[PDB]
């Protein structure tokens, strides 16, 4: 729902697990305004220049305990967005959520990808909150919040990581 | 305009 | 170290994670480029206001695939700087490598810590590394790299975090 | 196929193990002869009295690393057989894979449950073989190998377990 | 111990880990009434023909969850008893904690190895209990009740596993 | 028979 | 210089 | 007694 254009946006590890692991109230996601990188990603036969910053970030269910009482289990899950230069030719259906661009001859192709974090916090079931899916996540970030074709919308990539040693693998 | 080094297959 | 000033710089988790977790030739460590936050902390017996930046990530073994032949799996430890806010008074002693210093009658108390994080790299262990210790990092990064008087040395906090909504928590 | 019937039947953690985590010729799986347990087993909306026995053992599917050369890791799916006694009323629909027995007006509830265990094996791809699925070991253990109503087949509970103190929890 | 005497004995996977991963009062242990396998173990510089039966079994400290409130998470070590025939002579001080028997010219080698399991269990702080330590495990497990040269104790060894194809490796 | 110590709802 | 709202107790 | 096949080298 609209209720994604709503949610903050953070920056630092530090303060999107602040938002989002609060045992008071625990938060469904925030947006991630964070640094892009470029260097080799592997999708379907080959490696590509991808291009990687951070997005999104949202609360993953990892266990529910018995007792005495009913207590939930929270986790983050950082939502990363790439451009996987030239390999939108070859994976252009790879992905369920994806997105293709051309830059000349070259089909450039935008997906979004998530990383599980260590960090847990258990809280009561009657502040427990409805996690969103990986499902939804895609939907809004990259098909409804991003635009290829200009390199804007609730993000944009930052393409200097090529010139940057310290955010190139 | 993004810059790459990729090379298909 | 020697060895620690030869470490480079890198920025983004996917180029500090892309340049440790090489499976041709694992890296021991690397200095860290990141964003100062500003939220709660709790040390010794209250919360305390906190500065968190990443300042170093390092290569942890984390255990030994055998067969054919032997194998070594490492994990990435993101190792963070802490400015805890008028907590030196109270916790001085509270870690092992700390630094005080004093802001008027206010006591800010300098400190480290490590968060192992989950992606991991399996390497034979004829390309593995001897992985620096927890003791030798603290050592290197606060103790001989940082100066808590001048806020330099080979990183440095930056307290605008204090009046970003999107760096607290 | 009938290749679970040329399966052997391994007795002990080492032998199970050292059976099927063989780095010259890792196994697809062996049958297990094992002791039976009873205590409780939440299924559904409660728990019930469960008779449980390891029944089979097979290899999974960790990962794949890259080289120089191209290297598979396994693990053990330990497989367990379940005598929920009572819990066929409400339970009949619970799982993919069971079987109901009566005892009087009683409905006991015969099902599967696999657990993975932490050792495991690089075997090279030369050596690699195609890993049995939970789908398969399902039908094959308990439907065409085990009949309820005579507690026979390739496999069989032992109910005194019920009044052995060492073996209830 | 004293407290290691009045530890109960458990046999069956299930029936040790209900015992131990008890979430209203977590167990620090149980000695393991277990099956006795024989194969190859691997020792110093080569392969020994070893006997290997699980002996006891206790709760080690993983991690705390905070929140409301503090959490903390248990696992289940496995400890296993080994007889590794003739590694005596060239293995004698391999192992902290061993014993050596002589079996005519030849020497057996007596020693403690664990297993750290998968299962979990996640206990409030007021419910946790202090953990015991594997030099404390293996002074009385090994140490104080077993005794290699009448294979009596608080277990014993089963020789016939080197006649059972269903336990060799 | 397997005995039984089940108690439902 | 770095800003604090920390409250010593 | 323990039986063995442990041949040492």
């Amino acid at each position: 729902s609209g209720r994604f254009d709503q949610y903050p946006t953070k920056k630092g590890d530090f303060a999107i697990d602040g938002y989002l692991l609060d045992y008071s109230s625990p938060k469904q996601g925030c947006w991630v305004d964070g640094i892009t990188v470029y260097g080799d990603i592997y999708i379907g036969k080959q490696n590509w220049g991808t291009y990687t910053r951070p997005v999104f970030a949202y609360l993953q269910y990892v266990e529910t305990i018995s007792g005495s009482g009913t207590f939930v289990i929270y986790q983050v899950v950082l939502v990363y967005a790439h451009n996987a230069t030239s390999a939108g030719r070859q994976n252009a259906n790879a992905f369920a959520y994806s997105k293709t661009q051309a830059v000349g001859s070259r089909v450039d192709l935008y997906y979004l990808s998530a990383i599980t974090q260590r960090k847990r916090v258990i809280v009561p079931s009657s502040n427990a909150v409805t996690p969103l899916d990986w499902d939804t996540v895609q939907r809004n970030v990259l098909m409804e919040n991003y635009n290829p074709g200009s390199n804007s919308g609730h993000f944009s990539f930052d393409w200097s990581a090529y010139n940057d040693p310290h955010r190139r693998y | 305009q993004p810059q790459s080094h990729s090379i298909e297959l």
